[PDB]
């Protein structure tokens, strides 16, 4: 039974950042990203 | 952003009179246009605020501990003591920010409330001061603040061991100049007349707008009415149609100076948010953007149609 | 060089199957069609003559009559001209905005590599290539992302012999027992040498330095051959 | 020598200045060899 919902908008996730006194993440490994950007000309 | 309006061709020009529709009925789709147009300039107003403000894939949130190596930012961190959760600088701003509805002229609101955008100028903040530049060039990882702002020393060309043997002197001007910051963004003047001018403009207009009604363009009178009850159809046909030339030209007049100030304001925001993906998730080395000296950080604080980068740089 | 081409590969199933992008020239393209549209669809409103066909105006009245229907009839064509040219002119700048920031892509993502945030997009930036699309360009920014991040304690420097040792580049590290210095953006511990850091001032200043041994590869080799040497002389003499 | 390079001989720079740039290596060995001379010099009378 589909319907009409209306809701508040949701900004994202909530997340935390572990900021510690002495603590520091480095990454461990990476990715390639490619990403598409479309401009009129 | 800017106020986004939307008009009623019918109510405006020819309010509910029945023989002065049927005539503006004749001009065809000119008041079409007008609603094309104003719709346009309020998405484009939603764009410009989400483009601007939205560069956080989360919401981050600092620990409970605000302890940063002894820089202090009481004053632009959220206040959770407030239903708007906006920090000290932020409310100054929106208080300070402050200044029709009768004929066909309509208030639309933005599409996110002032408490979504102080939760992404949080977000943002959070972000740059737990992270440094990690948060919006992939994941967030942290970083104790002294090391960070090493990290932005040792960019501008000044080797990190300056900032470490100087860290308590550097907080203190920090801090210095972060207090000051409360009393340079009104007694100065200087800035911060960029938004009340906007806000300014938009009711300037609109009530000129409205205002246009009262005008007769060569006709007996400027109402619908004291003109029906004073002259035979045919011979008032030539008033009501000049009293509807004149209003059509005064809502074109409006809805290309709308247009023409929403392309100001779009150049505007591209800019601002050129500046929060360029000053505040990184570090610049463009000269003069990030504010006079070396850019070392910048955070942004939300105000109303608009937004203020706090440049700290090093001289 | 894996990733690269399964990223190219998924590009064309993340452009015209999950719309969100794209919208812009067609936009474009609807917006110039509308508006011709609207402009040619003008011509049939009466704009208070009697009729909207100047032909009809002129087989059925005099010169003098037909003046004022002809007269309407201009009028309101000539605004809704002058109305079409002015929104014209606005997109046009529009446009041209949108034309100048693609020529600077094109200078700064793809004929170099830009260290500019979100320029070249979500990422840090590694190239970029361009395509042509009808009234536009579609640029194609390959970037760099952080993939699995492991917390480690970090210090802020070393003192090693009542001297603060700061990291030439790099960071300082812990997994728990030892201490190494890896690079900023990739997990790469390396021990900590006299090599990869400088000596500034005691270790009575910075704020959070921790104890280690820093190793001298110079000193170390030093001492060998002098344990050698020693050795050599001991025996001679004994 | 650590944080200095050298290219070239001193008659091409324009307003190239004199001045000792120390070596801690030739420090170190010539303090070695010194030393050695001098246990030698000991062992041999
Ligand atoms: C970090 O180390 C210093 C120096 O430690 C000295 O050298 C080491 C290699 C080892 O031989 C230690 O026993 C030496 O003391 C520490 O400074 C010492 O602090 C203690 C306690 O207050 C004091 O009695 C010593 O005199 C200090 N020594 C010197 C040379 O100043 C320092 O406490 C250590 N810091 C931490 C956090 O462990
Ligand atoms: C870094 O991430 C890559 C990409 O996920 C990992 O490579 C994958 O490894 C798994 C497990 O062996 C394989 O099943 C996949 O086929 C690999 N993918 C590719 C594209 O080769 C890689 O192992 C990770 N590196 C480290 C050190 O953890
Ligand atoms: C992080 O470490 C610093 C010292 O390097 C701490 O600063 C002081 O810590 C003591 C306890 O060791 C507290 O009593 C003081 O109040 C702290 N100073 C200030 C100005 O608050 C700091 O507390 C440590 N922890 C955190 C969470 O920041
Ligand atoms: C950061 O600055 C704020 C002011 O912006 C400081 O808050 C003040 O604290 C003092 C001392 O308790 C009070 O007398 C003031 O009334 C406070 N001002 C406000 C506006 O609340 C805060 O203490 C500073 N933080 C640090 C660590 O020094
Ligand atoms: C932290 O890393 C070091 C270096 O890899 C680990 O020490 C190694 O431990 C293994 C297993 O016993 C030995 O084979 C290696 O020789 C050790 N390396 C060195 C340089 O001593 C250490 O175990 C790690 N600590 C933790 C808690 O994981």
């Amino acid at each position: 039974s589909q319907s009409i919902i209306a809701y508040t908008m949701s900004l994202g996730a909530e997340n935390s950042v572990a900021y510690s006194n002495n603590s520091i993440a480095i990454p461990t490994n990476f990715t390639i990203s490619v990403t598409t950007e479309i401009l009129p000309v | 952003s800017m106020t986004k309006t939307s008009v009623d061709c019918t109510m405006y020009i020819c309010g509910d009179s029945t023989e002065c529709s049927n005539l503006l009925l004749q001009y065809g789709s000119f008041c079409t246009q007008l609603k094309r147009a104003l719709t346009g300039i309020a998405v484009e107003q939603d764009k410009n605020t989400q483009e601007v403000f939205a560069q956080v894939k989360q919401i981050y949130k600092t620990p409970p501990i605000k302890y940063f190596g002894g820089f202090n930012f009481s004053q632009i961190l959220p206040d959770p003591s407030k239903p708007s959760k906006r920090s000290f600088i932020e409310d100054l701003l929106f208080n300070k920010v402050t200044l029709q509805k009768f004929n066909g002229l309509t208030v639309l609101p933005p599409l996110l409330t002032d408490e979504m955008i102080a939760q992404y100028t949080s977000a943002l903040l959070a972000g740059t001061i737990t992270s440094g530049w990690t948060f919006g060039a992939g994941a967030a990882l942290q970083i104790p603040f002294a090391m960070q702002m090493a990290y932005r020393f040792n960019g501008i060309g000044v080797t990190q061991n300056v900032l470490y043997e100087n860290q308590k002197l550097i907080a203190n001007q920090f801090n210095s100049a972060i207090g000051k910051i409360q009393d340079s963004l009104f007694s100065t003047a200087s800035a911060l007349g960029k938004l009340q001018d906007v806000v300014n403009h938009n009711a300037q207009a609109l009530n000129t707008l409205v205002k246009q009604l009262s005008s007769k363009f060569g006709a007996i009178s400027s109402v619908l009415n004291d003109i029906l009850s004073r002259l035979d159809p045919p011979e008032a046909e030539v008033q009501i149609d000049r009293l509807i030339t004149g209003r059509l030209q005064s809502l074109q007049t409006y809805v290309t100076q709308q247009l023409i100030r929403a392309a100001e304001i779009r150049a505007s925001a591209n800019l601002a948010a050129t500046k929060m993906s360029e000053c505040v998730l990184g570090q610049s080395k463009r000269v003069d953007f990030c504010g006079k000296g070396y850019h070392l950080m910048s955070f942004p604080q939300s105000a109303p149609h608009g937004v203020v980068f706090l440049h700290v740089t090093y001289v | 060089a894996n990733q690269f081409n399964s990223a190219i590969g998924k590009i064309q199933d993340s452009l015209f199957s999950t719309a969100s992008a794209l919208g812009k020239l067609q936009d474009v393209v609807n917006h110039n069609a509308q508006a011709l549209n609207t402009l040619v669809k003008q011509l049939s409103s009466k704009f208070g003559a009697i009729s909207s066909v100047l032909n009809d105006i002129l087989s059925r009245l005099d010169p003098p009559e037909a003046e004022v229907q002809i007269d309407r009839l201009i009028t309101g064509r000539l605004q809704s001209l002058q109305t079409y040219v002015t929104q014209q002119l606005i997109r046009a700048a529009e446009i041209r905005a949108s034309a100048n920031l693609a020529a600077t892509k094109m200078s700064e993502c793809v004929l170099g590599q830009s260290k500019r945030v979100d320029f070249c997009g979500k990422g840090y930036h590694l190239m970029s290539f361009p395509q042509s699309a009808p009234h536009g360009v579609v640029f194609l920014h390959v970037t760099y992302v952080p993939a699995q991040e492991k917390n480690f304690t970090t210090a802020p420097a070393i003192c090693h012999d009542g001297k603060a040792h700061f990291p030439r580049e790099g960071v300082f590290v812990s997994n728990g027992t030892h201490w190494f210095l890896t690079q900023r953006n990739f997990y790469e511990p390396q021990i900590i040498t006299t090599d990869n850091t400088f000596v500034s001032g005691n270790c009575d200043v910075v704020i959070g330095i921790v104890n280690n041994t820093v190793y001298d590869p110079l000193q170390l080799e030093l001492d060998s051959f002098k344990e050698e040497l020693d050795k050599y002389f001991k025996n001679h003499t004994s």
